[PDB]
């Protein structure tokens, strides 16, 4: 009955601020903005918001565009202990000098690794909620997250939202030891599927071409790693990623 | 019998005979509150607390028991304090609101009206407890001068004298005695000092005290409500101790 | 249909040195063809020796900033008044521009301070979130007219890490002088902060519109 | 309430390849107002756009035993709104104890129909008797009302308003209401090709029953 | 008094009964003042009985009679903080159905709304009813002078005449003996101050010792308006007889 | 006997018309340890006697800083005192970011009552049992208040809340002109507020782990001492 | 004592009786035992013995598959323990809709113990009253796992368990004749203790007994009457046999 | 002057004629229900020990989880009701991951230990001002060990009252009053790793009717480098046996 | 005082809005077997192509109501809206029939549409849920 009456009782309203959930956004009571598990995204209050952001997303602030990942061409396979993971690392020029390499790979653990092929926003952003959560499942359980998990959660979050305007592709590559090592590709429209070669790109087909022929499932480590590097120069400063059931590792060139 | 066991643990229900007990237990821990009167003269009222005396370490500018709601607006009340602030309070924004909405100060009878409504409001449901306070306000509008004063249960009434508190007979019997004393009228300056008379006199119980006295009268005040300076809040202390020896 | 968005002009430039970072802006407000305001600053204090600035539309800049420098108090609050890193402060830029994916700030933002290590640390935002540590980034309407000036009178593999602070302040004062000579919208104006481990200074500078 | 479902794919099948089947648009609708009462009238004939559907068609709808209203525009939801009103004025008589008054319904009618925003097409003419008195009012669908001595409406409502100019006066019998009804009607139907056939008339006087009276002319 | 229960709720005693609504009905009387509500040829008048026990209370802020409307009047006996929530609902109540349904709200139909609010009282358990007994007074353009009254059990009734109060036995009898008498359920006079008059002698004789002008109260409704007189006006007519 | 059946809840008055429920809320504020508060003219200090749960245990923060113009000192519950200097943090910083505005401490005191009260007359939830002094810097100077939770906030030049915190009372109302007029020094206000509640100490002694310090002033920002920061002060 | 009335109340020794009256009212149920194998499960369940007019044919069973490798025993209300399979075999669903994956055996253990937890905080709540042993295997894992849960939400693996009435001398029954360095190797030696640990409380034999066998790679096998019978034809046979000598 | 009977602690929010809740020492009396939980910060890292008590043989021997993992550089160690204890355990894992989430950096001991703190006082208002959460407090009392790089390593006692106390060496559950004399007798800010392990042994087998094995304890440690580990059983019978010979030897 | 409804669309969006129906293994998730909705309706959808008059008509009564508590604390105070949403809030918390949808005859009452007929009245309008256990857990909160 109290709060009825202060609800009767008199510039809050102005300012909206008797909605907690601005109060919460303007880190008014406190700093539970930054305590969401599940992030809260502002939409326009207007009947078409879509086309609203459609509209406003093309028109003319070079700096103030949304950056988009740049289509170069990104290998994976899995051949007998491990996947393959290869990138081209071919900067774009700009206004800025880089302190390092594009990272064109995002590291979601120190066993999970995604691919950007979109929105760079979206891809960082969202890949690093899918870390988070893979973190949490395991705390929780006490076993690493299967790839198939965690594919299917990327693929529920982005089909959530599918038609807003995100626009992200990722492969998901993980070993474990119950499935093996898997590749799966997950899409900004909901796709979601599971393979054992990928290439994506500008250029693919090239390197697609180059696999099918000298791919087989009895390969080697040094094998596996000359024929991605191979492919990928024929798609086309060749960074290599390793998956085992170790978790990955990195190389430049070799 | 005033005390109804088997009707007594809950704020809304009827006795047998129909009384509601929470409210007069409300009311008995009222009459235990601190002595507060008001006198209606010819073109004003005029408030006045018996305040008790305290620790030398309070700011004297800083802890005033009488209460000012609107600038044409005096109100002082017996019972408990938290109570006594949010009546206050509630009084202050509904005047507010009055002021905003129709662009003039909220008349007595109205502001009376509202108070009684949010006052009764709490006598409804067994979730709520009566408001421990009886509160005496008033105030000059319009029509004139208006004296009032309200209940815990929500009945209010205009009074051309009001007291309550511990020493409430006392003040009420030298109330009659100056309402019969002056059938046609009584000015503000003397009613001011028969309020510091009446005072006094309420303290027949060892403890030092002091005394607050407010005005609001159209002849002095011009309509506002203000305190009393030293010269005539010392010369109505002095006429007081007079009448006392 | 109401337009919500706008654009004010004004151009920024960020550089990261050995044990320094320098933000620097115009201070000049302008509408389209008009001059609002010859100096109102871009690039602000928010708190543990960090500086942000985000150029474009000023309202979403202006919320922006009063948004982060609300999260670092609270943040303060929180964990025993511990200094807040350049790193978390980046990520929770990131988080705060993501927030509004379906409405997005209008801005381009960076902020400067220095790492845990000590050295000088620059970091860019795009309007959406994304975000990248760079020694050097200019923003707005003349960082095609600045980084060409910049790449010729210096070298970031004279190395950029040999130079010191007088050396970097020469260097945009004469790029954003160039910069005014050649375009309309630069002018009025250059306001520089330095970030080393002893706080954070500021320096003005007049440029050719009084 | 009423639903909302199925309006996204009924777009898009508009939109691609389907076409919605259409909806009976309902036609001269008058009323006329003499001493003692009042007089409602409209055309039978009833056509699905080019060809005549009906030669008798009851668009004279009942709301009480003594205000009676006739609708054009979208037909089921003229039907619909008056049957609606109609529940309610009985409920409030049986309420009340009381005759219900010509006044109630038209602000429950225009009420509702100031709800929907004019989303519901129905344009009413409504006349009555009460204790107090006669009366007769016209209903915009966006929830405007007029009050008039005679009204007319519909396609053919030109033809019938420039009759009821003509042979209009202050004073008039039930005699020659009824005529004059009936000849803004007959103009209507001959000098437009939306009404048609014979004519449905109520009359409703102070202290009487209704009379209704199906094909008049014949 | 009630066994277990029935001292705090509104349900069933083992004899079927709800003691919580009989203790508000005797909560009505705590007044210990009258009232009396008769009928004209065309207007009906309502007169009160006022004590003002304390010298230092001002009698013109005491009252028990309200105006609902422009042509309802109330008279409400009980307590008055729940006889002024009562007041300002009627008043709610009959702007609303002149809002909802462009006529002015009759007096049956406004003392039906309270009786149906005071059944609600009465069957919810974590409400309690109003120890207060309303009484509607008004001039209908179809029915005439009119008088209802409304309990709080949640019943009402109409009325040729009525009173109510803590001697209402006698005026009752008196009311029957002169209706009897007369043989009319109305009064036969065409002027409202008659009337008036009337009903303070009946008033007089029923009650007795007589009143002054500052003993009364006294409410006319016509077909036009409802009004309360002052002090001037209830000593004409008490001059007049 | 007769008060065990009136003491139910915070919505049942006694026949004789008494809250025991308050006043029970009231009397828990004597659990705590001791704090003193005392303003002059240009600065406002508080004073605290920490306490451990043994030998191996941290200390009690019993002051808290709520903006850089004003904090408070506890004595009484945890939860409570936890709950009020949240909400008045969170009323400063509305008050900062809607207006660039300091929130006064008069005002400050107003919004604790009136959050106060409200606990007071509803059911289903306790009235709070902790007694707040909270100093402050504003417009109008150096301001001094105590809260009481039955819903009281009094100004004044000094007091001490606690157990056994009548002696540190009685001392600083005899040596009440001394200390008020100390303008420009504080470190002679921090010695009288140190001497003041000395006087409430029964086997125990003042040392760099049980004492804490916190000021405020004209140019000096509300700053706490602990630990050797106050060892000069022993 | 008076402290026995709601589930939010804690006793002065510091405990829920309401917890403990559930307990009690689980006692009350049919006894249910489950036996962890070398490579498979075993829940044994006691049936009342079948009146004449009752049918044979649709009466539910005792041991319900929540999913193709999870089984579900219960002892306590049988009307509460078809609520609890009922939104066990949802969640089972739900998650293998939402991540690709069949539940583990403990997943499901604790969604259950939560489920009995979440029906324990509220005054205006019964807990259930169904205490729960869950049998199973992880999806492509050779690991058995037993699990038991409580009305209070508490849950536990263990190796044999027996809930319900006359628990006690089959709990003891198997720790004097169940060793976890040396758990049965076989199917039929997992069943044959099964099957005597059973009979010690069971008055008839083979018709008051259920068997459910739970091996790897979801292979779920409800024994019939005959199999059972030849079990406890068996074993009645050894122990006449040991008895005469 | 007659005796009756007094029901001020039946209510979580009733107070005492002296302002007392004694639903929160009920609570407490609940934990003292538990099995012993004894925790030891030194320099070098900081020691859990916790001990097992199972009721049947047929118990699993590693079903009992007393010790978990809230992250990598933080530990917990709980005793009273499990049941509120997987809620509490679950909010300071969601805590942790969302604080690492939005800042990147890891979440201080003593942040973790306030939150944890912040949802025990959920059965009355909360610390922000949200409304009731729970209707009794929670049974749990919980030892949070950790490392962070502003205090080093820190040890918390945290209970359902909602305050957290900071202890050099702190002992929870049923032989609590022994356990903690002997933390007291025997503490110094000297103590090295395996020093703690033995001494926090010790008390284990003193406090424990059962004779002390690798199957009825628990030990536990977090360090800087190698992050927070629970010793498997052939390490803590090595341990036991060490100190078996050290305590026959002297 | 407001005649038409306002202020009716969506400010902010995430995957845990609904949270009476999220998943248990990803609490961050909705559960699309729980909404038994069709399977492949994400949230996104609802916030485009909507009809305009079904904002309108969805939230009508309340603004009339909220109209009517303003120009009672208007012109009486704050004690007459207080008073009627104290007892509309009394009825309709006291009330809980998991088997039918149709409103009391009290909150009619005190809603004054005792002899008062809706689209709403005469149009009242699987695997999982609809069954009381999930309506207790929704009326308690558990």
């Amino acid at each position: 009955m109290q709060a009825i009456a202060d609800s009767f009782s008199v510039l809050v309203k102005e300012l909206q601020y008797d909605n907690e959930q601005n109060l919460e956004s303007d880190f008014v009571t406190g700093a539970s903005q930054f305590q969401r598990l599940a992030p809260s995204l502002t939409v326009p209050p207007i009947a078409s918001p879509q086309q609203f952001l459609r509209a406003h997303t093309d028109d003319r602030n070079p700096d103030c565009k949304i950056k988009i990942a740049h289509g170069t061409t990104t290998l994976a396979f899995r051949f007998q202990g491990g996947i393959i993971v290869a990138v081209d690392s071919r900067a774009t020029a700009g206004n800025w000098v880089a302190s390092q390499t594009v990272k064109k790979v995002i590291e979601i653990n120190p066993f999970l690794l995604g691919t950007m092929a979109g929105g760079a926003a979206d891809c960082q952003f969202w890949e690093t909620w899918l870390g988070s959560q893979c973190r949490l499942h395991e705390l929780r359980e006490k076993e690493r997250i299967s790839v198939a998990a965690a594919s299917k959660i990327l693929s529920n979050l982005v089909y959530q939202y599918k038609g807003a305007g995100l626009s992200m592709g990722t492969m998901i590559c993980g070993y474990t030891r119950k499935e093996g090592p898997t590749i799966y590709y997950v899409d900004s429209d909901g796709t979601r599927l599971k393979g054992d070669i990928f290439c994506v790109g500008s250029g693919q087909t090239f390197a697609y071409g180059v696999l099918d022929s000298n791919y087989k499932w009895d390969l080697s480590v040094e094998d596996a790693l000359y024929l991605g590097k191979r492919s990928i120069l024929a798609a086309a400063s060749v960074n290599l990623y390793h998956v085992t059931e170790d978790g990955w590792i990195y190389h430049g060139n070799h | 019998t005033s005390i109804g066991t088997g009707y007594d643990l809950s704020n809304s229900v009827f006795s047998p005979d129909g009384r509601n007990f929470q409210v007069e237990y409300a009311v008995k821990a009222v009459e235990n509150g601190t002595t507060s009167i008001g006198i209606k003269c010819n073109d004003g009222v005029v408030f006045a607390v018996e305040k008790l005396i305290t620790s030398k370490l309070l700011v004297p500018q800083k802890n005033v028991k009488i209460q000012v709601v609107d600038r044409h607006i005096g109100c002082v009340y017996s019972g408990l304090i938290p109570d006594g602030r949010h009546l206050v309070n509630r009084g202050r924004e509904e005047a507010a609101s009055f002021k905003k909405l129709y662009k003039t100060p909220i008349p007595i009878p109205a502001f009376a009206d509202r108070l009684g409504q949010y006052v009764q409001a709490h006598t409804l449901y067994n979730s709520v407890r009566p408001f421990g306070v009886s509160t005496i306000f008033g105030g000059v509008d319009k029509n004139g001068a208006h004296l009032y004063m309200l209940e815990p249960s929500g009945s209010y009434w205009g009074y051309k004298g009001a007291a309550t508190g511990k020493g409430r007979q006392s003040a009420k019997a030298e109330l009659e005695k100056l309402v019969d004393h002056h059938p046609e009228g009584l000015s503000a300056r003397e009613a001011v000092k028969q309020a510091a008379k009446i005072i006094y006199l309420a303290h027949e119980d060892e403890k030092d005290f002091e005394l607050e006295i407010s005005w609001c009268s159209l002849s002095e005040t011009n309509g506002l409500h203000k305190f009393v300076k030293g010269d005539l809040l010392q010369e109505a202390i002095d006429f007081a101790q007079k009448e006392i020896n | 249909q109401f337009n919500p968005y706008g654009d004010n002009g004004g151009t920024i430039l960020g550089i990261a040195g050995e044990d320094f970072a320098v933000l620097a802006g115009d201070t000049r407000n302008i509408t389209d063809y008009s001059i609002n305001s010859r100096y109102e600053p871009k690039v602000f204090d928010c708190g543990d020796n960090i500086v942000m600035s985000a150029n474009g539309f000023a309202a979403d800049g202006d919320a922006l900033v009063k948004r982060f420098k609300n999260s670092v108090k609270w943040y303060h609050f929180d964990h025993n008044d511990k200094k807040l890193s350049i790193n978390s402060a980046a990520r929770n830029i990131q988080h705060l521009l993501y927030g509004k994916r379906f409405f997005p700030y209008y801005v381009h933002t960076i902020i400067a301070g220095l790492d845990e290590d000590g050295k000088g640390a620059v970091y860019s935002f795009d309007p959406v979130g994304s975000y990248e540590r760079e020694q050097c980034r200019a923003g707005g309407a003349a960082a095609s007219l600045i980084m060409p000036f910049l790449d010729n009178q210096v070298n970031f593999k004279k190395p950029l890490k040999y130079l010191s602070v007088e050396e970097v302040i020469k260097l945009v004062r004469d790029s954003f002088t160039s910069a005014t000579e050649r375009h309309i919208q630069v002018g009025d104006g250059l306001e520089i902060l330095i970030v080393t481990k002893d706080g954070v200074r500021k320096e003005f500078y007049e440029l050719k519109r009084d | 309430g009423l639903s909302f479902d199925n309006y996204q794919r009924n777009n898009f099948l508009a939109e691609n390849s389907h076409t919605q089947p259409k909806a009976t648009s309902t036609t001269t609708i008058v009323g006329v107002k003499f001493n003692n009462g009042v007089v409602i009238a409209a055309d039978t004939r009833s056509t699905q756009g080019p060809i005549v559907a009906d030669k008798n068609c009851a668009k004279l709808h009942r709301i009480s035993p003594k205000i009676w209203c006739a609708g054009a525009g979208t037909a089921a939801d003229t039907e619909a709104v008056t049957q609606l009103i109609g529940s309610n004025i009985e409920l409030h008589s049986l309420y009340t104890s009381r005759e219900p008054r010509v006044v109630s319904a038209l602000q429950m009618l225009k009420q509702h129909l100031f709800k929907y925003q004019g989303h519901i097409g129905a344009y009413l003419i409504v006349a009555g008797v009460d204790p107090t008195g006669s009366h007769l009012f016209s209903i915009h669908a966006h929830g405007s009302t007029d009050v008039g001595y005679y009204l007319s409406l519909g396609s053919g409502s030109l033809a019938a308003m420039a009759v009821l100019e003509s042979h209009w006066k202050q004073d008039l019998t039930k005699e020659e209401a009824i005529k004059l009804a009936s000849d803004a009607i007959q103009a209507g139907i001959w000098n437009d090709l939306g009404s048609g056939s014979n004519v449905d008339v109520c009359v409703m006087e102070i202290g009487k029953d209704a009379e209704y009276l199906r094909n008049y002319t014949p | 008094s009630a066994a277990g229960y029935d001292r705090h709720i509104t349900i069933f005693s083992p004899e079927g009964r709800l003691y919580q609504v009989e203790y508000a009905f005797k909560a009505t009387n705590q007044t210990n003042i009258n009232s009396l509500a008769v009928r004209g040829k065309d207007c009906t008048v309502v007169i009160s009985q006022k004590k003002v026990p304390d010298k230092l209370l001002d009698p013109t802020t005491v009252s028990y009679i309200f105006c609902i409307s422009r042509t309802i009047g109330m008279v409400v006996n009980g307590p008055i903080p729940d006889a002024r929530n009562a007041a300002l609902r009627a008043k709610a109540e009959a702007a609303e159905f002149r809002y909802k349904y462009g006529y002015d709200m009759p007096c049956d139909v406004l003392a039906k709304r309270m009786a149906n609010l005071s059944q609600i009282y009465t069957q919810r358990a974590y409400m309690r009813p109003l120890g207060v007994i309303l009484t509607f007074v008004s001039v209908d353009e179809e029915l005439g002078p009119s008088i209802y009254k409304t309990d709080p059990a949640g019943y009402y009734v109409g009325y040729k005449a009525t009173a109510t109060g803590p001697k209402q036995q006698e005026i009752t009898t008196n009311l029957e003996n002169h209706f009897k008498k007369s043989k009319i359920d109305h009064i036969n006079e065409e002027s409202w101050e008659k009337v008036v008059e009337f009903a303070i002698t009946h008033m007089i004789d029923a009650l007795g010792t007589e009143f002054s002008k500052n003993d009364l109260e006294v409410g006319v409704a016509t077909k036009d308006k409802f009004f309360t007189l002052s002090a001037e006006n209830i000593e004409e007519r008490l001059v007049a007889i | 006997m007769f008060r065990n059946n009136y003491d139910g809840d915070t919505v049942t008055f006694s026949p004789t018309g008494r809250l025991f429920q308050v006043e029970y809320a009231l009397e828990a504020i004597k659990q705590g340890s001791v704090t003193v508060g005392l303003r002059s003219n240009t600065h406002a200090v508080l004073v605290a006697l920490k306490r451990n749960a043994d030998e191996l245990s941290s200390y009690q923060k019993k002051i808290i800083k709520c903006d850089e113009h004003m904090g408070l000192s506890l004595a009484g519950l945890a939860p409570d005192a936890r709950v009020l200097s949240n909400y008045l943090r969170q009323q400063c910083n509305y008050s900062s970011l809607v207006f660039n505005r300091k929130l006064a401490v008069e005002r400050a005191g107003h919004l604790l009552c009136d959050k106060a009260q409200k606990n007071t007359q509803s059911y289903g939830g306790r009235p709070y049992g902790v007694g707040l002094l909270i100093i402050g810097y504003d417009k109008s100077g150096a301001h001094l208040l105590e809260f009481q939770p039955s819903g009281n906030v009094t100004e004044l030049y000094g007091t001490a809340i606690g157990a056994r915190s009548q002696g540190a009372k009685t001392y600083l109302e005899r040596t009440l002109d001394t200390f008020i007029k100390i303008d420009g020094n504080p470190d002679e206000l921090i010695k009288a507020g140190v001497e003041a509640i000395s006087q409430s100490l029964r086997d125990e002694s003042l040392t760099v782990d049980n004492l804490s310090i916190a000021i405020v002033g004209k140019d000096t920002p509300f700053t706490i001492y602990d630990g050797e920061a106050v060892a000069k002060y022993i | 004592s008076g402290y026995d009335r709601a589930l939010s109340i804690f006793s002065p020794d510091g405990h829920i009786f309401q917890v403990e009256y559930a307990l009690e009212a689980v006692k009350r149920g049919t006894c249910a035992v489950g036996v962890k194998g070398k490579n498979c499960v075993v829940l044994g369940c006691e049936r009342r013995s079948t009146l004449k007019l009752q049918d044979t044919r649709i009466t539910p069973s005792k041991v319900s598959k929540i999913d193709s490798h999870v089984v579900l025993s219960f002892s306590g209300l049988n009307a509460d323990s078809r609520i609890l399979i009922e939104k066990a075999r949802v969640e089972a669903q739900s998650h293998r809709l939402t991540l690709e994956d069949p539940v583990t055996v403990e997943y499901l253990t604790r969604y259950v113990a939560g489920v009995q937890q979440r029906y324990t905080q509220s005054g205006g709540v019964r807990p259930f009253g169904v205490s729960t042993l869950i049998a199973g295997f992880d999806p492509r894992d050779d690991e058995p796992k037993l699990y038991q849960t409580e009305p209070s939400g508490i849950y536990s693996s263990w190796s044999a368990q027996t809930i319900g009435r006359n628990s006690k001398t089959v709990r003891e029954f198997l720790e004097k004749n169940y060793d976890r360095k040396e758990p049965p190797a076989t199917v039929e030696e997992c069943v044959k203790l099964t099957v005597r640990s059973l009979l010690e409380v069971v008055q008839t034999g083979a018709k008051n007994i259920e068997i459910t066998v739970v091996k790897p790679d979801s292979d779920i096998v409800a024994l019939s009457s005959e199999e059972i019978n030849q079990y406890v034809t068996q074993i009645e046979q050894e122990k006449q046999e040991q008895q005469e000598q | 002057m007659f005796l009756t009977r007094s029901e001020y602690d039946r209510g979580v929010s009733t107070f005492s004629p002296e302002g007392r809740l004694f639903q929160v020492e009920y609570s407490l009396e609940a934990i003292k229900l538990g099995s012993t939980a004894i925790g030891i910060a030194t320099k070098e890292g900081v020691v859990l020990g916790v001990e097992k008590r199972a009721t049947s043989p047929l118990l699993e021997s590693d079903s009992i989880e007393k010790i978990v993992e809230i992250d990598r550089h933080i530990g917990c160690a709980m005793s009273g009701l499990t049941a509120d204890a997987r809620s509490m355990i679950e909010h300071a894992r969601t805590a942790a991951v969302t604080h690492n989430l939005y800042y990147d950096e890891d979440i201080n001991v003593e942040s973790l230990t306030q939150s944890v703190c912040d949802l025990a006082l959920r059965f009355g208002e909360g610390a922000s001002g949200e409304e009731r959460l729970m209707s009794r407090p929670f049974g749990v009392a919980l030892l949070i060990a950790g490392h962070d790089a502003d205090d080093g390593y820190q040890l918390f006692h945290a209970e359902p009252s909602g305050t957290f106390y900071r202890y050099n060496a702190k002992a929870i559950g049923s032989g609590s009053e022994g356990a903690q004399a002997e933390l007291l007798n025997e503490w110094h800010s000297s103590l090295t790793l395996k020093e703690a392990e033995l001494l926090v042994l010790k008390i284990l087998k003193q406090v424990m009717e059962e004779k002390l094995d690798e199957n009825n304890a628990q030990l536990s440690c977090i360090t800087k480098q190698d992050g927070f580990k629970i010793y498997d059983n052939e390490k803590t019978a090595e341990l036991i046996k060490e100190l078996k010979e050290k305590e026959a030897a002297e | 005082m407001n005649i038409v409804p306002q202020d009716t669309f969506k400010s902010q969006v995430s995957t845990d809005q609904d949270k009476s129906v999220l998943s248990s293994a990803v609490p961050s998730l909705p559960d699309t077997l729980r909404q038994q909705e069709g399977g492949a309706v994400p949230l996104s959808t609802q916030l485009n192509d909507r009809h305009p008059l079904e904002s309108t008509l969805k939230n009508w009564e309340t603004t009339q109501r909220q109209r009517q508590m303003e120009q009672y604390r208007q012109i009486f105070g704050i004690a007459e809206p207080m008073k009627r949403t104290m007892e509309m809030e009394i009825v309709n918390r006291t009330d809980f029939n998991p088997l039918s949808t149709n409103g009391s005859i009290h909150r009619d009452i005190l809603l004054n549409k005792e002899c008062s007929i809706d689209w709403e009245d005469v149009y009242p309008g699987t695997m999982v849920g609809d069954d009381v256990h999930s309506k207790i857990e929704k009326q308690l909160g558990i």
